Formats: structure tokens, C-alpha cells, sequence
């Protein structure tokens, strides 16, 4: 299941302590990162993202609508079931990409709607 | 004074054209110094004869090429640069080679005059293709180090002369590196490390001999001037 | 294969030796071992089955031992 | 090393020893068990 | 040096074995090309040419005038002996075209030949094989502090 | 020198190092011609610790003043005030080098100027109030002791001056034969050279001390520190540079100190230097040297 | 191997020294032993070599990131009071000379010195245990010696030509042994076109099917065009290893040493590699690479480029100075049009540089450097940001070749410091980040 | 529980350990290196430093 | 094609410390290695000539002062170092110097025994005044290249002895150049030789020669 030890080039060893070599492999470059730091430590400590950005409940269509200050985006499923509402996107995320997501795309379960960390407890 | 201890000679013998040499301890930083002289006085100043220029029979206006041979005309030269034979003309001497027939044409088919001697018999010069015949005609004088191919005059007057890079020495290949002994009675001593590839005409062992007293008396030019300071033996 | 001639250490190559255990943590213990049972001898007791350079170190015969297939081993 | 014999097995490290002791301490009952016979004496 | 570049000293060599000029006359220090470029610290190849201007001497430049680059201007600066010493306050310096103009300046060794062309080069001689360095080196004086 | 003329935001009725953030540690637009911005640690004491600058001055309220030079419808006066960061916000401050004309005046159309942003701004010679005493007034005194520091990264130049106050004084002291301006008064200003407080002549020199005969018909005499350990055990020896029949004036270099050489700081050797990369011995920042 | 200080190497090994002295009659009794060791009597010496050999040491230096900033060798006793690092491993541990330390210590117990010699030891530790990527490939000088080495130059001295008429081809040699006895007299250049006969090395894939195929080349001979330089490369590599013929960039070297740790024993890289370094050292300073306020060039367009955005600038602040323009959008446009210049000013700059030029040969092999930095050396260093973090519309237009101005360089260390501090955060946050993977 | 213990929040730690009164099994390698144990990775597994070595009797018999 | 023409070392002036030295002919490629050959070992291996130790009767060691004289006995040392002496040696002989009232001291006040000659007398040593008295002895050695200051701890000298570097290099300063000899070039070689007057640039040569000309064996 490891695979192949990148010392050797060959079949990990059966001693070998693949955590350690891992967490310094890790480790070792981040003195070289500069969207940083902050952003690995965001993700490794499972903390809420800074700019939550929100995911696809359901699959279906997506009817995109511009408040002022504000987005919403509302997801009709192909069951087609209940609509499944977005409430409020402050603009300043605007959208991910598929070009920028626009209304009538189609959407899967677990598409990201805007640009910006997914909550991973939410995926 | 000098008095100093102590240096000594050894060599191993990687082929019968080959050896290594090796010199110690030397004095720091002696090392350097003599080594790149000795690379010199084996490769450049070693009397030798080799081929000087050829014409073969066939070849004047054309570029590369001879019916009847699947070496073609620079195969052939190159395959000629090898050949070795010690000649006592001190001046160019022409042998001559010529074979017909479907064969293949060796160093031994020449026949050498009187004074030069072929070292290399199952050389391989050319392959000749079904009912074919080849002329060469060989210039060789002595010489030392490398001459590259001359035209002076340049090659001039003479249609199908062709000159050849000429390799007049025996040792076609020769380098030095420098190590350090010793277990602290001497620390940090040079030891001189010597590679020579020699052809078959003389030993590496004569051909360090020979660069030996080539390079002494070569110094004794120096040493004449007084002979006062002086060194261990 | 020719790698040329190893120096010191690196003789023999880890590659060869690598043929004669499991892993490279299996030949720690194997050539570990087999030193601390020269060393007995010396004063277990066996060996050198090969031929002692002149002041050679325990582990460094262990390892020419290995190389040259002298002894067995079994995992626990 | 001195009389080129083999190097021993190693021994407890003392300052695990005062860790025990600075445990104690604080009305913290740390015992070493063996599989058993329960508690062994660092001594 | 002054500027900022730093470094242990790795060997010290015979002065027989050393780059040296043509005069016979070795090089003290032999300092590696790769870490000057990339650490902006550019400022010690200047005074490394300067350094070899106020160790030579070096004249003008004139007659008949004096030349465009000067005009800015060196003032009673036209010529200066052997072994002078100089002082290039930090934000007024001298100026790149003012080094130039006096990198050509002036022989001799003692000999009337000159050991550094106006690029600030020199043809160094290793003194281990004693053939010449293929290429042009920079040579020059620094101050270097322990 | 350097350690006299330094200020830092620790200590007690201050900051602590571990707390301050880095906003203190930037440097502030006020900071100009006041304290360096050059010359700092490297280590975790960043822009915590500076050096006051070469023309700086410090109030009878605590405030670092620096000098100007006033300027009047495009003509800079003798006058030289020193003035507060409040009131250098209050004018705009020329810079130190525009064109010069005649007996003074503005020569170039227009005026390189700061305001009080800090924001730079370029105007004509008619706003002007007052200009910059010279180059180098934000330098520290080791800062304006690199050579051509104006083509170095101030990464560099930081490590250049810290490495400068690193240096060892050597037995012979040999003085930089490409300068600064401050090698000078650098050295004397530091006391660690023998100063005469008196025009007159030299009665005696003697490794021990220097007696001089003043023209008041007074005699001072200065004894010399002679291998004397140091802090962190450098040398301090000194040595005459006069000679007996020699006069000499007030405020002249009488003794040589440990780092200088005839008055000026010699902080090393000047060595003939070949750039080269060489057999792979100076690599990776090594270096190589003659064993002369 | 790693050189060892013998004073160093004195008191570490003192207990087995003061053991072999006693077993050698040098000294009676240990206390004896003991004293001789301490008043350092000229016997001991010639003893420490014989406990020393075949006796590694594990070599750390601070801070350890990855294991293998820790690695055995094999230590040599050495004179002076430092210590010689291989320069093939300053990757691994970070190690700079510009006064960094390290760490010695000795494994004692069977078991402790097998784990050094197999586990640990410097030449079976090539490739970084995280990318596979190697590590101990050459780097720097290395690099520029060989890139040097195998590139070739149009119309060098000996170029093969090939002759036509009254000559024959010219560009042709016996054997690489010929083609040296050419170079060292004048008429051979090292990145001459040449083509030779070799009867030691290997052909390609390619040309050894179409040559061969029956078939190998073990003794036999063969001919390829190459530059000298390129055969006397390809002698370092394994005889079993075909004829690369290239110019050496860092990453073909890269490509390469993969290579061999995929086909080939461990024992062979290691060699290979040391090879690689001998090699490239002795051409890199043959390379000729210096540094000179000449070899530093300027674009000459770069006036009018200046210029040219000048304008723009001050007509741009010119449509600010006229009201109508948004303050934050003429600053904005500001940073696109210098920024813009910037490039051009780096394109102008790298289409004047001869390719042959110090300067750009460092950056071009892959040694070390960027075009960055490049850019900011000569030309422009461009735009600088202000301590609050935003970007000063106010460009630096001097480069450090002609010298920064009071204000330019007032501004420029503005940022600069800022990013020396952030190097302190950065490995204070990482290594807080570090522990926490670990544990 | 003294491999939480030396990570963070010594104190915490150390009080909830001993109220729902803690046996550590000493298994992690953390935890042996701070007692002086083998850690239980590399060569100090079991299936490796139970190796046994003996020469083969071949080999005992060339001596 | 052999060319033989034997070798061809003729002698030349200059100035009389130094003088070039030339040979021709020589095959292709020869100059430069046979050039630095000697330049090599005429910047070491030349004897000499050099001072080991000194006394001075009112020190006990480097590191004090001595009544009126203006040098400290370091920067006394450091000067004592530029003496360029001759020895017929064998064996150590010491010199000796003693200098009273006013004056300035230099290398001719230097009185050496029979058999050896001091060729800078020239030479600035120490300045004294009224009160400075200069009284200092110098052993000579016979050897050559450098060796470091001998401490009296490994030799057997008592606390009095102050040890100095020694330099024993007759030779100052040395260069060479080659000029080919066009097809048929050869190359002559010109050797620049300098010395510091303890022995004439022939003498040294000649040095180096036989001790050149000794080493080469087979
Ligand atoms: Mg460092």
C-alpha cells in the first residue's frame, strides 16, 4: 500500500517509519513557502477556512440571482426534489470556475459554488 | 644543505601497453611540479617514426570514396594513424602497399624497406569487395610528440597527396594526479600518480626511462651554470 | 558488474550485500551480531571463516563473511 | 574500550528516574508494571 | 569585505601554486565567481577595480582636453601616484564611467607592461601546471577584514 | 562606537521582544537622518535595536533632531536649524544634491522634495523651505563606512556593517586603500587614538608615552595602552606616530590605536584578489588565501 | 569520507587509542596510556590511523530538518582545526561555508557502527527521501564546469569540416587519445564539432542498432560527431552507459542520475557522481566565468523605454492631476505600466546579452541565480513595496550597476527589511508546524 | 499518556490521566525513547533483533 | 622530422639582484611546464640565510616594552623579520647587537660573527632616544623555505629565548614567458629571475637545477 520507498527506489522496507520520514518531508520545505504557512496549518490543524466558500448539496441546476452586497444561488435537483438555497455570497469571493459559473450550469455533489476553502467538515 | 627521505619509483602494470607509476613521498608541493612536466617530456619528446603522408592509387580530383572497399577514404586514414613501425632512415622512406583480389589487407601484406620495421602486422587497414585491387603509397619519417597533417607549400604540386596527422611518439596517452601521505612521520606528502598508454614499439618502462634522462640532461643546462647549491640523494 | 574497486567503507557494495538478508535493517542485526561473536572469540566462538585482513576491524570481516555467503540466518 | 571486550546493554536513564521522582511529587502515583509481577522499584 | 560577503577559508596554497600575473607576482585571495551575482552585493567588484587603481597610480586623459566621462566631474583627481589611497563617500562615489577610464592606468609592474586591461583582467598563470588560465580573470585589491 | 549611539525598544519601561509586533520594527519615514535604517540585527532583535544616525542630535525632551540647511525663494542660506520630526512634517526638506549655482541658488528647473507623508514629490525650486545637510544623513557611522554602498542591497549592507564592528585588530593595522569619508573621524571620535588638546612640539616618544611641550609653556604627556586585553580579549596596543622634533596641533593623531592606521579606522588588509572559481577549494562561499 | 580534525579525532577515539597503545608496548599501564594521550607525545598518531580506519562517525548539522541531516563517513584524519565536508552533500544538510559548524559524534557499539555504515552512510544516501529527486547531484561550480565541458561552439579551433576537393573530411582523429595530443598543442579546441572513433565507449540506442545490432561494442570501434569535451563526459559515466552527446543543463544532469539510480547498483552512483565532481571543478575554473563591472551589461534601449513609460505616467498622473481619474486607479495603472516595463526592460536586457557572457552562463546552466535577480543587477530592479504591505507607485529606476539614489535607496530597504524579518517568522512557524507532524 | 504528556498541555494532561488512572503500554516509539527502550521501528522490531547467526557447517569446516 | 639543435641557456643582466635567464630551442608545448618547473622550486627549495630566535637582555617576552625605544619588541619582531642574512652556517651561530644613546637603529649596527654577512644594512630596526639602550642577540640558522617560529616548549630553550618565524628564500620574485620558435615553430623560453641579494639569480638556478636535475630518476 506504501509503495515504493523514494530512498531506495525500490519496495519500502518492512522497519521503515514512513509517519516521521513523512511529517519532515512535509516539514522541510516549508521554510521555502512564502497562500503559505498559514494556509498548510489551516488545513492540517481541520480548522474552519478562513473565507468559508460553500459546496453543492445535491446535484442539479443552478439558478443564480445578484442581491445588492449579496449572491444567491439556489440549486434545483435533478430528483427534482426540494430547492436547496445559498443565502448570502458576499461578491468579494465572486465564483469559482468550470469558464466563472453562471446561471443554468449544471452542478454535481460536491462542486465547490465559490472561489475560496472549502469547509472540509462540510465535504 | 638538502638531505631528505625519502622518495622511490614503483609502478604497476595494468597492460603490456599499459602502467601505472607512482613516486613517494615527495616534498609539498613537488607534486605539481614535476608531474605536469613528465606528462609533457613522455608525450612530446620522445624520438619516434611515423606515417607523414599517403596517396592512394584512384584518388586525385575525387572527394571520399574507393570502389571495391567498404572502408572509404577517412576510414582508411584513421585506420592508417594506427599503424606503428620504429624506422632507422631519419629521413622519409617510402614502403608501399598493394593487394588485389577479394581480401581483407593487413599491416603485414606492406612490404617495409630495408631500415623500417611494422610493430602492428594484424592491423586492419581495409576490406576489399569482390575482384578489387588497392595501391597506397606510405611517407614516413621520424619525429617526436604530434605533428598535425601539413601542407606547406602547402601540399602543392602533388595531386592524390594526402597529408595525415602524424603520431610521431609512442605513448598515445598519458595524465597524472597528486595524493597525500603520510600517517603524520610525514604529513601531508605528495604522491604522484603517472598513467601511461603506450604503443607497442618501446615499454612504459622505457618510455619513462627516456623522458628520465631526456628531462635530467635537459636541466643540466641550469645546473652547469654553477653546480654550488645542491640537493639529497 | 563493474563499478570499479569500493574504498573502505563502501566495501563490499551495499547492493551485493543486500542479496544476503531481507532488508537493510535485517543486515544490521546480521552483521552486528556475527561482530560481537568474533570479537568473543578473540578473547559465541567461531571464525574469521574468512581470511582476517591485518588489522581488521570485527564488523568489517562480519561483512566480507556475508558477502561470501559463510553464513546462515533466520529471522525471529 | 578499554579492555576491547563488546559494549554492554544499556541501563535506565536517570533522568527518566527523576521524572518518576518530580511525578511523585505532586501526589501523582506513577508505577512501573512489568506484564507483571505489578510494581518494579527503580533502584 | 564590507559589503556583506562572508566566508571561512577552505585551503591555503604554497605561493608558489596560485593564480599569479604575469610580473611572478600570486594572487592573495581566490574568491569564488558563483556567490557574487546573485547577492546584489555588486558593489565589492568596484572597489576590487578601484582597489587595483589606487595600488597602480594612473594619469589622464589629457592632453589635448580633458575627456568627456571626467567632465562631471574628477577635480585635481587627474593623476595619482602608486599606492594612494581613495575615499568614495557613500551616496557621492565615484562613477561608472569615471572607472573606466581609469581602469586603463598605468603600467608599469616595473617593466613598462601593464597587468590589468580596462575591463579590470588579467591572464593569470596557475602556478600548479604553469599554463596560463584560458580566459581573462579579474584580479584586483580588496579590503578584507578577519 | 557603535554600541555608545544605539537605541532600543527593550528593556524596563518598554516593550518586550517576544510581544512588539513587527510595525515597530519597520522603518518609519521619520526615521530619515535620525536613526539608521541600515544597520540593525539580524537575529530576532530586528528594527528593535538601531543606531542614531551621523548628524542626528537628541532633544532636552528626549526627540532626535536632525540638521537642515533653510531654504528661501529658491536660494539655500548659510542657516543650519535642527529640527524635530514634528516640525520636519510641518516644510518640505530639498534634497541633499540638486544643482548648485553660482554663489547657490536653484540650478535645475525643479526640486527633489519630502513631504510630510512621508510622500516624495517632485516641485519647482519655488516651494522649497529647507534641504538636506548632505548625502548620508539616514546613514549610521558603519553604514557610511562601506565603500559604494549605494550599489548594495540593503540585505547586504546590513550584514556589511554588522560584520564591520566584528572585525579583530590586527598586530600591523593596515588602513583601507579604497575609503569612505569616515575612516577619519571615525577613529578618533571612537578614543581608542591619542589626541593632542594642545598646538606645540614633542618632547619625548617613548613606547610608554608621548610628552608634548605646548606653545602655552604648558607639558601634557599621554601614556600609551600597550597589549592591554580587551572585553571579549582583542588587543588594544597602540603605537606612536610622531617622532621627537616633530610639531604637531591641536586635535592632531599623536598614537595609533588598535584598529587604526595614521588616524583613520583600518578594520583589515587590502589583498590582491583574483575572482576566479578555482579547483573547487572556494566554493559555496570558501575561500583561499597565499600562504604568504 | 569526511576530514576530521586530528586533535578532534584524538579526544574522541581517546579511550581506544589509550587501549591500542597499551596492546602495542608503547605504555606499560593504562594510566601511562592516559598521559600520553593528554601530553600528546608524537607515538599516538601513527596509533589513532590504525583505530580510526574502517571506524565511521555520524556527522549533524543544526537545524536537522529531514534525516538526512545527519550522515555517517568515514573519517580522515586531517591537519588544522576544521573539518572537510564533501561538497556533495552541502545540499542534504543545508551546510554553508560561510562559517557554519557541525556536530561529530561516535557509534560505539557493534550495532550502533553496522546502522552508520549501512543505514546511514553518506554514498548509499543519494536521493532525497521525499521527491526521489537526487540530492548529492552537482550543484554550482559542478555544473558550470560541465555545461562548459560538453557544450559546443560554432567554428572552434579543429572544427571538423569536412574537407572537399583536395582535402579529405580534416575534422577526423585515430582515437579520443589523438584528439588529446591535438588539444594540448594548439590545434584542438574542447567544444569543437570534431567526430572520432570509439572503440571503448558505447553508442546510442539508435546508432547502435544500425551500427551493430548483431551485436554490442565491448572492444570494437565506431564513430560519432561530438564535441571532445562530450567524449571525455561520457567517459565518467559506466562503461555500460550510451553516449549521451549534449550540452549539460542542470536538469539533464538531473535526468541522467536518475537514470543511473533506476539501471544501476547504488555503489555505482556513488562513483559516477564523484566523477561528475572532479570533473566538473577542474573546468569550471578552465570555464573562464569572472565577474567585472564590464561583464555586467545594460540594455541601451532601456532610456527610452524609461522614457517611454514616463510619459504615460505623467499623462496618466496627468488625467489624476486633470480630477476626473480615481486616486486609486491612477496609482493602480501606475504598477501596470512599470510593471510592464519591467518585462520589456528583461526582455531588452536578455536579448543583449552574448550567450557567452559570465553572468548569464551562471544563470543559463542551471548553477545557481535567476533573471530577477539579473534584472535587478543591471537595468532595473523595478517596483518596491512599502512596509504596509501595498506597492509603491514610485518605481526604482536605477539599477545597482549605475548605483540607487538617497531616496531609492531609502525606499527599496522600506521592503527589503520587512522580508529579512519574515525569514526569522518563516522557520520560528515551520518548525512549530513540524513538531506537530511529527509527534 | 507521557507521550501526550510531552507534546503540550503538560498539566492537563497529567491530571486527566491520573483521575481516569492511565496505563501506558509503552508500544509508541516516543515513549521508549524516553524510558531508554528500543523504539519499535527500524532495526528494533522484533522479527529483527531476534535474528540468530551461526556459520554454516560448510563454512565451520573450511575453517 | 627531427629537429636537434641542443638545448640553449644563455645567461643575461638586468639589475643586479635579478637577471633573465633563456633557452632555445625546445619542442612545441615546453615552455610554460618547464618554465613553471622552475619557478616552483626557485620560490622554495632555495637555502638559506634565515634568523631563528633573538634575546633581548631587558625582556623576558614579546609582548612588553623597552625604555625609550619607540618600537615595542613586537613591532620589533615584525621588522627583524625583512633581514635578509647568509650563512655558511653549519650549526647555529648567534649575531649580536647593542645600541645606546639617541640615534636610530638598523641592520648595520648588526655585528656578525665570522662567516656570515648581513645584505640590507639599510634596513629601520628600532628608533631610540636619551634614555633608549638597545641590547639584543640573534641566532642564524642554515635551512630553507619557511618555519614557523620553534616554541621553546618543544625545543630546549629557557623562558628567556624569543622564537620568530624564519624565511629562508633567497629568491624575491619570478616569472617566465615562451614565443614560438609559422609551420616548424619550436619554443624558447625566457626565465625572469630576482633574489634578495643573498644570492645572485645564476647561483639560485644553479640551485635549482641540481636540486632540479637530482630529483628525475629511472
Ligand atoms: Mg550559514
Amino acid at each position: 500500500c506504501y509503495g515504493r520507498s523514494m530512498a531506495t527506489g525500490k519496495l519500502v522496507d518492512i522497519g521503515e517509519a514512513v509517519g516521521i520520514v513523512a511529517a519532515q518531508s512535509i516539514g522541510e520545505p516549508g521554510t521555502q513557502l512564502t497562500g503559505g504557512l498559514p494556509r498548510v496549518q489551516e488545513l492540517f490543524e481541520a480548522r474552519v477556512p478562513r473565507n468559508k466558500a460553500p459546496i453543492a448539496d445535491v446535484a442539479g441546476r443552478v439558478r443564480l440571482e445578484e442581491s445588492d452586497k449579496f449572491f444567491k444561488i439556489t440549486i434545483v435537483p435533478d430528483d427534482g426534489g426540494e430547492e436547496v438555497v445559498y443565502d448570502k455570497l458576499s461578491k468579494r469571493q465572486r465564483l469559482r470556475v468550470i469558464g466563472v459559473l453562471s446561471d443554468g450550469d449544471h452542478v454535481e455533489v460536491g462542486d465547490q459554488l465559490m472561489e475560496g476553502a472549502a469547509d472540509p467538515h462540510e465535504v | 644543505m638538502l638531505i631528505s627521505q625519502r622518495p622511490t619509483l614503483s609502478e604497476e602494470t595494468v597492460a603490456e601497453n599499459r602502467s601505472r607509476f607512482v613516486i613517494e613521498p615527495l616534498e609539498p608541493g613537488f607534486g605539481y611540479t614535476l608531474g605536469n612536466s613528465l606528462r609533457r617530456t613522455l608525450l612530446s619528446s620522445i624520438p619516434g617514426a611515423a606515417v607523414t603522408s599517403i596517396r592512394i592509387d584512384g584518388v586525385l580530383h575525387e572527394f571520399t570514396t574507393v570502389p571495391g572497399v567498404k572502408e572509404d577514404v577517412t576510414d582508411i586514414i584513421l585506420n592508417l594513424k594506427g599503424l606503428v613501425v620504429s624506422s632507422d632512415d631519419d629521413e622519409p622512406v617510402t614502403m608501399y602497399l598493394r593487394k588485389q583480389g577479394p581480401g581483407v589487407v593487413t599491416a603485414g601484406d606492406i612490404v617495409p624497406p630495408a631500415g623500417v620495421t611494422v610493430h602492428n602486422p594484424d592491423m586492419h587497414i581495409a576490406t576489399l569487395n569482390d575482384k578489387g585491387k588497392l595501391e597506397v603509397e606510405l611517407v614516413v619519417e621520424r619525429g617526436r610528440g604530434y605533428v598535425p597533417a601539413v601542407q606547406n607549400k602547402a601540399s602543392g604540386a602533388e595531386i592524390g597527396r594526402i597529408p595525415v596527422d602524424s603520431i610521431y611518439s609512442p605513448v598515445l596517452k598519458v595524465t597524472y594526479k597528486v595524493e597525500a601521505t603520510r600517517v603524520e612521520q610525514r604529513t601531508d606528502f605528495d604522491k604522484l600518480i603517472i598513467d601511461v598508454e603506450t604503443k607497442n614499439s618501446i615499454s612504459p618502462r622505457d618510455a619513462l626511462a627516456s623522458a628520465g634522462g631526456t628531462l635530467v640532461e635537459l636541466f643540466g643546462l641550469a645546473r652547469e651554470l654553477n653546480a654550488d647549491s645542491e640537493h639529497i640523494e | 558488474s563493474a563499478y570499479d574497486t569500493p574504498l573502505g567503507i563502501t566495501n563490499p557494495p551495499i547492493d551485493e550485500l543486500l542479496s544476503r538478508a531481507s532488508s537493510k535493517y535485517a543486515l544490521v542485526i546480521y552483521a552486528a551480531k556475527r561482530a560481537r561473536q568474533i570479537n568473543d572469540y578473540y578473547n559465541e566462538y567461531v571464525g574469521p571463516l574468512v581470511e582476517p585482513g591485518l588489522q581488521e576491524k570485527p564488523l568489517s570481516i562480519a561483512l566480507r563473511e556475508i558477502h561470501g555467503d559463510l553464513l546462515e540466518h533466520t529471522e525471529g | 574500550i578499554v579492555k576491547g571486550e563488546n559494549i554492554p546493554e544499556p541501563g535506565i536513564p536517570e533522568s527518566f528516574k527523576v521524572l518518576l521522582k518530580e511525578l511523585q511529587s505532586l501526589c501523582l502515583n506513577v508505577e512501573v508494571l512489568s506484564s507483571d509481577g505489578a510494581a518494579i522499584e527503580m533502584r | 569585505g564590507r559589503h556583506g560577503n562572508k566566508g571561512v577559508i577552505g585551503k591555503i596554497l604554497p605561493v608558489e601554486d596560485m593564480p599569479f600575473l604575469p610580473d611572478g607576482t600570486p594572487v592573495d585571495i581566490i574568491l569564488n565567481t558563483h556567490g557574487v551575482p546573485r547577492r546584489m552585493n555588486i558593489g565589492q567588484i568596484l572597489e576590487t577595480h578601484l582597489g587595483w587603481v589606487a595600488k597602480a597610480g594612473w594619469n589622464i586623459d589629457v592632453a589635448a582636453g580633458v575627456p568627456d566621462w571626467a567632465s562631471k566631474l574628477p577635480e585635481e583627481l587627474y593623476s595619482a601616484p602608486a599606492d594612494s589611497t581613495v575615499a568614495t563617500p557613500v551616496f557621492d562615489g565615484a562613477q561608472e564611467g569615471e572607472l573606466a577610464g581609469l581602469l586603463g592606468s598605468t603600467l608599469p609592474n616595473r617593466d613598462g607592461e601593464v597587468m590589468v586591461d580596462a575591463d579590470g583582467k588579467s591572464t593569470l598563470f596557475d602556478g600548479r601546471s604553469g599554463e596560463p588560465f584560458p580566459y581573462p580573470v579579474t584580479v584586483g585589491y580588496m579590503y578584507i577584514l578577519k | 562606537l557603535t554600541h555608545k549611539r544605539r537605541l532600543s525598544a527593550l528593556g524596563p519601561g518598554g516593550l518586550s521582544r517576544e510581544r512588539a509586533g513587527l510595525e515597530v520594527r519597520d522603518v518609519h519615514p521619520s526615521h530619515y537622518g535620525r536613526m539608521c535604517p541600515i544597520e540593525t540585527p539580524e537575529g530576532p532583535n530586528i528594527g528593535l535595536i538601531g543606531s542614531l544616525s551621523v548628524y542626528a542630535r537628541v532633544n532636552p525632551f528626549g526627540f532626535i533632531e536632525t540638521p537642515y540647511r533653510k531654504v528661501e525663494n529658491g536660494v539655500v542660506t548659510d542657516q543650519i536649524d535642527y529640527l524635530t520630526a514634528d516640525e520636519e512634517d510641518r516644510h518640505v526638506v530639498a534634497q541633499a544634491n540638486s544643482p548648485t549655482d553660482e554663489n547657490g541658488r536653484f540650478t535645475e528647473d525643479r526640486v527633489m522634495v519630502r513631504k510630510k507623508g512621508g510622500e516624495v514629490e517632485f516641485v519647482s525650486a519655488d516651494q522649497v523651505d529647507y534641504m538636506d545637510v548632505s548625502p548620508r544623513q539616514m546613514v549610521s557611522v558603519a553604514t557610511a563606512m562601506i565603500p559604494f554602498l549605494e550599489h548594495d542591497d540593503a540585505n547586504r549592507a546590513l550584514m556589511g556593517a554588522n560584520m564591520q564592528r566584528q572585525a579583530v585588530p590586527l598586530v600591523r593595522s593596515e588602513a583601507p586603500l579604497v575609503g569612505t569619508g569616515m575612516e577619519l573621524r571615525a577613529a578618533i571620535d571612537a578614543g581608542d587614538v591619542v589626541v593632542a588638546d594642545k598646538t606645540g612640539v614633542i618632547e619625548e616618544v617613548s613606547a610608554d608615552y608621548i610628552t608634548v611641550m605646548a606653545d602655552d609653556g604648558t607639558r601634557q604627556s599621554y601614556r600609551l595602552r600597550k597589549f592591554a586585553r580587551s572585553n571579549h580579549g582583542t588587543c588594544a596596543n597602540q603605537r606612536p606616530i610622531v617622532d621627537a622634533g616633530q610639531r604637531v596641533e591641536a586635535g592632531q593623531v599623536i598614537a595609533d590605536g588598535p584598529c587604526t592606521q595614521n588616524g583613520e579606522m583600518a578594520l583589515g588588509k587590502n589583498l590582491l584578489v583574483a575572482i576566479m572559481p578555482w579547483e573547487g577549494h572556494n566554493y559555496e562561499d570558501a575561500i583561499i588565501l597565499s600562504n604568504r | 569520507q569526511c576530514g576530521l580534525p586530528k586533535l578532534m579525532a584524538l579526544e574522541l577515539f581517546k579511550p581506544f587509542v589509550m587501549k591500542r597503545l597499551v596492546d602495542l608496548n608503547h605504555a606499560q599501564n593504562i594510566k601511562s596510556a592516559k598521559r600520553m594521550v593528554e601530553r600528546q607525545r608524537p607515538q599516538v598518531w601513527d596509533v589513532l590511523e590504525e583505530v580510526i580506519a574502517e571506524h565511521p562517525v555520524l556527522l549533524n548539522r543544526a537545524p536537522t530538518l529531514h534525516r538526512l541531516g545527519i550522515q555517517a563517513f568515514e573519517p580522515q584524519l586531517v591537519e588544522g582545526k576544521a573539518i572537510q565536508l564533501h561538497p556533495l552533500v552541502c545540499e542534504a544538510f543545508n551546510a554553508d561555508f560561510d562559517g557554519d559548524q557541525m556536530a561529530v559524534h561516535l557509534p560505539l557499539s557493534a550495532e550502533a557502527q553496522a546502522e552508520a555504515r549501512i543505514l546511514m552512510l553518506s554514498s548509499n544516501n543519494i536521493l532525497s527521501p521525499a521527491s526521489g529527486k537526487p540530492l548529492a547531484m552537482p550543484r554550482l561550480d559542478m555544473v558550470t564546469g560541465l555545461y562548459y565541458l560538453t557544450t559546443l561552439v560554432e567554428g572552434a579551433t579543429g572544427e571538423y569540416q569536412a574537407a572537399t576537393k583536395d582535402a579529405p573530411e580534416q575534422g577526423v582523429y585515430s582515437s579520443p587519445a589523438e584528439a588529446i595530443m591535438a588539444m594540448d598543442r594548439g590545434a584542438l579546441s574542447v567544444r569543437a564539432k570534431i567526430k572520432v572513433r570509439l572503440t571503448e565507449l558505447r553508442p546510442p540506442t539508435d546508432l547502435e542498432a544500425q551500427l551493430f545490432e548483431n551485436g554490442w561494442k565491448p572492444g570494437d570501434a565506431w564513430t560519432a560527431e561530438t564535441t571532445l569535451g562530450r567524449v571525455m563526459f561520457n567517459e565518467l559515466l559506466p562503461k555500460s552507459y550510451p553516449f549521451v552527446n549534449e550540452q549539460m543543463h542542470k536538469k539533464v544532469q538531473a535526468r541522467i542520475i536518475n537514470d543511473l539510480a533506476e539501471r544501476f547498483p547504488m555503489i555505482v552512483v556513488a562513483q559516477t557522481v564523484d566523477k561528475l565532481k572532479d570533473a566538473g571543478f577542474y573546468w569550471a575554473t578552465r570555464s573562464g566565468v569572472t565577474v567585472s563591472m564590464a561583464d555586467v551589461l545594460v540594455p541601451p534601449q532601456k532610456q527610452e523605454i524609461l522614457e517611454r513609460h514616463e510619459a504615460e505616467a505623467d499623462a496618466i498622473e496627468r488625467k489624476y492631476q486633470r480630477g476626473a481619474l480615481n486616486h486609486t486607479e491612477r496609482n493602480e495603472s501606475l504598477v501596470k505600466i512599470w510593471q510592464d516595463a519591467t518585462e520589456e526592460v528583461g526582455k531588452a536586457l536578455e536579448e543583449f546579452y552574448p550567450a557567452d557572457n559570465p553572468i548569464i552562463t551562471i544563470v543559463k546552466s542551471g548553477a545557481t541565480g535567476n533573471l530577477t535577480q539579473t534584472r535587478t543587477l543591471a537595468g532595473m530592479k523595478g517596483l518596491v513595496t512599502n512596509p504596509k504591505g501595498e506597492f509603491i507607485p514610485r518605481p526604482i529606476k536605477s539599477s545597482f550597476r549605475e548605483g540607487l539614489t538617497v531616496l531609492e535607496y531609502f525606499i527599496n530597504t522600506h521592503g527589503a527589511r520587512k522580508g529579512l524579518a519574515d525569514t526569522a517568522l518563516r522557520t520560528a512557524d515551520s518548525g512549530y508546524l513540524t513538531r506537530r507532524l511529527v509527534d | 499518556w507521557l507521550s501526550a504528556a510531552s507534546f503540550q498541555e503538560t498539566t492537563r494532561v497529567l491530571t486527566d490521566a491520573a483521575i481516569n488512572c492511565r496505563s501506558d503500554k509503552l508500544n509508541g516509539l516516543k515513549e521508549n525513547v524516553i524510558i531508554g527502550k528500543l523504539i519499535p521501528a527500524g532495526t528494533g522490531i522484533s522479527r529483527y533483533r531476534n535474528i540468530q547467526v551461526q556459520p554454516t557447517e560448510e563454512a565451520r569446516a573450511a575453517a
